[PDB]
């Protein structure tokens, strides 16, 4: 699986 | 521009409309043809440009990797032949992704990051630089990927030395650039290692900063802390 | 068109490619494209085509669901004056989902319908007829919203009158229009009674038939028959 | 909540 980036809030 | 006859107040509200329509091609026209009217944006107006083209590109990149999947596939030994049509399918969203990354960082270099001079404003703008050329550099093959690469490390690097100097280490935006340069160095530059020392300097310093938060700012910034963690856990 | 270019074969492929990635519009547009050659489409392609249009209009609704309730909430007492935006953005959303509709009831009306001879393509051009004019008739208000619905009932009934005659009870095609027929009732009719009654026995002629079917068959009739006791559920 | 119709197989 592939990295986490900054998510949308 | 098609947006150019609308007030720009009027097309902040349909941005929050659409957001909540989830309709997102929308959100990002409008956002869009509010930048071009040339005044700065405020924090909230930041984060509707943010949301709106992100899941755009989102959508993208995750239909380009379903395809070039698949295309890999289909150029293994003893798979059959099927003519030009994956690679063709695959072109055509890779053009259009490239598109969209290519109006953002438009966007930013005409003229959003030469009248930021906060330190919120302006690291917020070169992550997104960034990240727009780390999408880039996600389906760059040719003679320019490292250029693209160089580019992506470049505003990364400019927003770090910034926010490092003018932000405390629980900053929301400062751990989302530290989050995302981590990941371009993982998946991008061929540098664990590197990906790994900043995601663990990183949380170890915000979790230090962590007793000068009221409950409310605490939240937002564990939030982020556990995404570092996460993919540690993933890396290590 | 701009598929006018493209083989009918590299259009159904690049249709089956976008079903996989979720690009919904490009799906659609590649089947209105293979539609356009003028040649008959197979079951599987008219599944393509339905798939296709279904997830694009079903986008639409849910949208246009979400700034009518917006709009509503609005025009009433003690609410404060925002302005026009909602009203147009709502209008814009709506005339998009129009523009699909009437994409569909055109290639239905030039030519598949008339083309189709054999109960299986015939009902279910006649059910996406009915369909396509019920999306219409949820947004209607004017003096054409009576027209619209007549529009529906009509080629739901031929579509009825046609399964009756040449399907089984527990043809998925013909349990689906019933279904569907049965929502028009309810929903945009405000004939509730007329609904239930279909339902019913609909439903109850499909179980007595499920003895005469295959493991498969039987799976994709019941899928269809535990929505119709949903709606029944719901619906008393 | 509104009718269930037909789905996407
Ligand atoms: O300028 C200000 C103040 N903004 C812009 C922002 C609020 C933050 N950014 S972000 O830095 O990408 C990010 C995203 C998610 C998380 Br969790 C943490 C950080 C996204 C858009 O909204
Ligand atoms: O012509 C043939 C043979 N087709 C067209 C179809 C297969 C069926 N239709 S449908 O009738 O709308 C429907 C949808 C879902 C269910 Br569950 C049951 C029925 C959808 C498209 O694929
Ligand atoms: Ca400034
Ligand atoms: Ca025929
Ligand atoms: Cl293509
Ligand atoms: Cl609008
Ligand atoms: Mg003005
Ligand atoms: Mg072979
Ligand atoms: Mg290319
Ligand atoms: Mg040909
Ligand atoms: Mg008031
Ligand atoms: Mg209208």
């Amino acid at each position: 699986q592939r990295s986490t980036s900054t998510p949308n809030v | 521009g098609a947006m150019g006859s609308m007030e720009r107040a009027s097309l902040i509200q349909k941005a929050k409309l659409a957001e909540q329509a989830e309709r997102y091609e929308d959100m990002a026209a409008f956002m869009k043809g509010a930048v071009e009217k040339g005044e700065e944006l405020s924090c909230e107006e930041r984060n509707l440009l943010s949301v709106a083209y992100k899941n755009v590109v989102g959508g993208q990149r995750a239909a380009w990797r379903v395809l070039s999947s698949i295309e890999q596939k289909s150029n293994e030994e003893g798979s059959e032949e099927k003519g030009p049509e994956v690679r063709e399918y695959r072109e055509k969203v890779e053009t259009e992704l490239q598109g969209v990354c290519d109006t953002v960082l438009g966007l930013l270099d005409s003229h959003l990051i030469k009248e930021a001079g906060d330190a919120e404003s302006r690291v917020f703008y070169l992550k997104m630089k960034g990240d727009y050329y780390r999408y880039l550099a996600e389906v760059a093959t040719g003679d320019d990927k490292k250029r693209i690469i160089d580019s992506a490390r470049s505003a990364y690097q400019e927003a770090m030395d910034i926010s490092k100097k003018e932000m405390p280490p629980t900053n929301p935006i400062r751990l989302g650039l530290a989050l995302n340069f981590s990941v371009f160095h993982y998946e991008i530059a061929n540098s664990p290692e590197e990906a790994i020392s900043l995601a663990k300097t990183t949380f170890d310093e915000a979790m230090a900063d962590l007793h000068t938060l009221s409950e409310d700012s605490y939240k937002d910034s564990t939030l982020i802390m556990q995404l570092l963690r996460d993919n540690l856990t993933l890396w290590t």
